[PDB]
């Protein structure tokens, strides 16, 4: 309904039940109808066209390694599931079958200078790897990490393939010159990567998947959860603000007017994090001019992007502000 | 932001309010159940301790009232519906309006008012507490000289007694530290 | 003194008063912070880092004579004071830091003044081989203890209770070649008895203090430990002493006056800084102005005064009804209630309200860069000595202090008298001294 301005940037005429009959008393509107389904279909098409569900979705099957006509479908258990046991079974264990975060009190109130976003993008994975967790390697039976001593064993080395072939796409992305069918074939590999890497640990929580060793998970969260505060506290010395906190994010206060060394910033704590650990990566992702806090997930701000020549496009975003009482004046 | 405690006179016909057990200035303080508050009439409300005793209760019996049927009300600013029918969705702040389902739902009498409600009533018949905070010697000396009888304390005792008791029964003074350290 | 002195464990589960729980609360807070002030003040064994202390600790009721079994009344406050504070400090490392290195020094203090007897009979309570010597043995390996460790001058040792140890747990009393030797029974001074006491106190405690950190949950579904939930450094203070309408009547002219010789920095440099510009942004105004409240002057004449410093500037004399002035009013109001009903305190202007570019609200001694402030503060014509002693406290990032021995040597009087936390008590204590 919203999607058929957002990304297609149209119009979408609707008839309810009682113009029904309208419609049966008509053959303009009636015929308009019919080829308002024949744009619908067109529409839905253009929605391909544009986000290229069929070749990325192709390629993720294809690392996958499951049933795509059960893909599309919708599920996390099997593109987590029907890929891991590739290698696992190149490892000539039994497992099992079927059968039958932290909020950090967002501190509202306006903000005038220009606000920063953060992006821990791959958080999971990264931590994961980060500190060699994998079945075979913990006394399961509260738990602890053991020595990073050991040779690192079999999951965090999957993840570390993927990993490696994100940094292989990324190699070979910069050239130049390409075809612009092999430029997208790179850039929705990434995509697609991406896209499983961030899956990942999702193949944990779900209780009803396989692999629920729950342990497991919390440990995982309880380490996230010292990721995230040790940030907090060391950006804190840096003289500057930190309001909102999630697991997948970081909103910060920047408090600056310039342009330029708020990059400068950005590269510092780029760089801060990454002294606490190599493997774990952020993303400078976006600039706000002047934004308002009510809630996460529902709030208002200015979208400013930095064209070139260190100018900016400015767009309004409105994140859920709804008037659900019909009722004013 | 707590309501305050009216009472009724039982001869002169006229209303009180009581706030703190001094009934205001310094120097000239005096006891609140002493004299009834219109200027000319000049009936002594102490000597009816039992007859307040009474309206305690039969007051406190209806804030309870309230909290056992507590309302549930929105927060959204805009929807503002006023419920009982718990809902049964829940979120992280609780459960959900059926109508503005993007939004919380918040208890009207706040438990923390009930407690402190009752802690109010029990602050003003209790005045040996208030009597010992005093700091001059001489004022502090000359009061209790005038008129703290065993009589007077005795009956305020029996009040903030009954108070006291009552909500000390049991609901919230207590933290079971035997749950809060397994 | 007490039988307090006690090594902390078996969590006492009672069932208690609320009112009494948050004030252990903060009780036991205002013993800790206060400790690390008196000590980062002076040395350790100086006479003054005792008397304050045992003058406190015994005020705030933790420490008297003999009495019955554990119901006696300071050694349970210490108990459930501690016990609960567990709760407090789960969440970092700096923090657990904190704790742990503050509760050590603490039990060192209080425990360092027991007599000897008790002391090794507690020891003995305590565990296995914490026994004593017989002074016998003092002659009879006088040479043995004296000239076996550097620990020790010349013959003079006096009649401490020596004690044998398991070598199993001396280890480092021995491999560093400090000890004479039994078959492992070392025996050593007194001193690092205390010291291993402490380590093994420290190693025991952190193990202990991570588990809650990894059990937590139950507080979530909770909301009366709200505070103590993670709501302890924050910007209340020990309490209101410089609260709302306090001694203090004074007529407007002489503020300047009074000025130049009562205003904590960070207001003295507002108040220059409002004397030349007549103007400021929209939070600014919202720390002098509750600030003046401080003296507590009646808002017609505060009004008043905001009046001349606004026009004289240039702000339009009908705007000032509708604007400013009617905020400044409702400063006095129904809502603001802890928000602006009340005055200041460092530890809100400090640990928030960042301030920007060319603004002065706001802790110098925080945001002020460094050298500037150097010569900043050197002009209010000051031995640069003080001000190098204090920009290292500074860098020491413990700043009341530093408040503190500024006014110390600006007044020239060798005490502080008191250990400052809000800006109205350094005013107060200022007009105190006239
Ligand atoms: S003690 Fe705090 S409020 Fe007072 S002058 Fe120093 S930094 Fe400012
Ligand atoms: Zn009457
Ligand atoms: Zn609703």
């Amino acid at each position: 309904s919203e999607l058929v301005q957002q990304i297609l940037k149209t119009e979408r005429v609707v008839i309810p039940m009682e113009n029904i009959q309208n419609m049966y008393s008509e053959s303009s509107q009636l015929l308009y109808l019919l080829e308002h389904t024949w744009k619908d279909a067109k529409f839905i098409l253009q929605i391909m066209c544009e986000l290229n569900v069929l070749p990325l979705a192709l390629q993720i099957t294809n690392i996958a390694g499951n049933i795509m006509s059960r893909t599309l479908m919708g599920g996390r258990s099997e593109r987590n599931e029907f890929l891991l046991l590739h290698a696992f079974y190149e490892n000539n264990y039994i497992v099992p079958d079927k059968q039958i975060g932290l909020v950090l009190d967002p501190k509202v109130g306006f903000y005038d200078k220009f606000i920063l976003l953060l992006d821990f993008n791959s958080l999971y994975p990264s931590i994961i790897q980060e500190f060699n967790i994998c079945f075979t390697t913990v006394q399961r039976v509260i738990p602890e990490l053991p020595d990073p001593s050991l040779e690192m064993g079999i999951l965090p080395r999957e993840i570390r393939k993927l990993v490696e072939r994100r940094k292989q796409v990324k190699q070979l992305m910069k050239q130049q010159d390409l075809n612009p069918d092999l430029i997208l074939q790179y850039d929705i590999r990434q995509k697609a990567l991406k896209l499983t890497a961030n899956s990942m640990y999702g193949c944990l929580g779900f209780s009803y998947s396989r692999f629920y060793a729950k342990p497991l998970a919390a440990l995982v969260t309880y380490k996230g959860r010292e990721i995230l505060m040790h940030t907090k506290e060391m950006v804190q010395k840096m003289n500057l603000e930190v309001i909102y906190g999630d697991t997948d994010s970081i909103m910060i206060n920047t408090n600056s007017t310039n342009l330029e060394e708020v990059f400068k910033l950005g590269n510092k704590v780029k760089s801060e994090v990454n002294k606490l650990y190599k493997l774990l990566e952020i993303d400078i992702d976006g600039v706000f001019k002047s934004l308002l806090l009510l809630k996460k997930k529902k709030y208002a701000a200015l979208v400013v992007e930095p064209t070139s020549d260190g100018n900016y496009v400015t767009k309004q975003e409105l994140k859920g502000l709804d008037i659900v009482r019909r009722d004013w004046c | 932001d707590c309501e305050r405690f009216k009472c009724p006179c039982p001869t002169c016909g006229t209303e009180n309010i009581y706030d703190n057990v001094f009934d205001g200035s310094g120097t000239d303080m005096e006891p609140s159940l002493y004299r009834c508050s219109n200027i000319d009439c000049k009936a002594s409300p102490l000597t009816f301790t039992v007859q307040l005793s009474n309206k305690l209760i039969m007051d406190i019996r209806r804030f309870i009232k309230k909290y056992y049927d507590g309302w549930l009300i929105c927060e959204e600013p805009t929807c503002r519906n006023r419920t009982r029918h718990l809902p049964l969705q829940f979120s992280r702040t609780g459960p959900l309006c059926p109508a503005c389902m993007k939004a919380t739902l918040q208890p009207e009498y706040s438990d923390k008012s009930l407690y402190t409600q009752l802690c109010f009533y029990r602050y003003i018949f209790d005045a040996e507490c208030a009597l010992e905070k005093l700091t001059t010697d001489h004022e502090k000396d000359k009061l209790k000289k005038q008129f703290f009888t065993p009589k007077v304390l005795q009956d305020y005792r029996k009040l903030k007694n009954t108070a006291e008791q009552f909500l000390s029964r049991s609901g919230y003074s207590e933290v079971n530290l035997s749950k809060l350290f397994a | 003194y007490p039988h307090c002195l006690q090594f902390y464990l078996q969590p006492p589960s009672e069932n208690i008063s609320l009112i009494e729980f948050e004030n252990l609360a903060i009780d036991r807070v205002k013993l800790l912070k206060s400790v690390e002030n008196l000590g980062v003040s002076y040395v350790k064994g100086t006479e003054q880092y005792q008397s304050k202390l045992e003058s406190e600790l015994r005020k705030l009721k933790f420490s008297y004579r003999e009495n019955l079994e554990d119901e006696y009344e300071p050694r349970r406050r210490d108990h459930i004071s501690h016990f609960i504070l567990r709760l407090a400090y789960c969440q970092s490392e700096e923090l657990r830091r904190w704790f742990i290195q503050q509760e050590m020094d603490l039990l060192r203090f209080r425990f360092s003044i027991l007599p000897k007897d008790k002391i090794q009979d507690f020891l003995k309570d305590s565990q296995l081989q914490f026994e004593a010597i017989s002074d016998e043995e003092k002659t009879l390996r006088e040479q043995e203890i004296v000239a076996s460790s550097p620990s020790l001058s010349g013959l003079k040792l006096g009649f401490e209770s020596i004690y044998k140890i398991p070598f199993a747990d001396a280890l480092d009393l021995f491999r560093g070649r400090k000890v004479y030797l039994e078959d492992g029974f070392a025996y050593v001074p007194l001193k690092d008895i205390v010291a291993i006491i402490l380590n093994e106190f420290r190693a025991k405690l952190s193990k202990a203090l991570a588990l809650t950190a990894r059990s937590l949950p139950a507080v979530q579904s909770d909301e009366r430990l709200q505070p103590l939930l993670n709501h302890l450094s924050h910007s209340y203070t020990g309490q209101d002493y410089s609260t709302q309408g306090n001694v203090g009547k004074i007529s407007l002219d002489q503020i300047d006056l009074l000025s130049t010789k009562s205003f904590p920095p960070c207001m003295r440099q507002l108040h220059k800084a409002l004397r030349e510009n007549h103007h400021l942004r929209h939070g600014g105004r919202m720390q002098y102005g509750l600030f003046l409240k401080g003296i507590g002057l009646t808002l017609e004449q505060a009004l008043q005064f905001w009046k001349q410093e606004f026009i004289k500037g240039k702000m339009d004399p009908d705007k000032f009804d509708k604007g400013y002035s009617y905020n400044i009013r409702h400063s006095f109001g129904k809502e603001g209630k802890r928000t602006d009903y009340t005055p200041f305190s460092c530890l809100k202007i400090i640990l928030s309200n960042p301030p920007s570019q060319g603004d002065y609200h706001g802790c110098p001694f925080r945001h002020s860069d460094p050298e500037l402030l150097k010569q900043k503060l050197q002009s209010y014509k000051i031995s640069p000595g003080g001000i190098s002693q204090i920009l290292d406290l500074v860098k020491g990032t413990h700043y009341q202090v530093a408040c503190q021995k500024y006014f110390e040597m600006i007044h020239n009087v060798d005490d502080c008298g008191f250990s400052l936390n809000h800006p109205n008590q350094f005013f107060c204590e200022s007009q105190r001294i006239l």
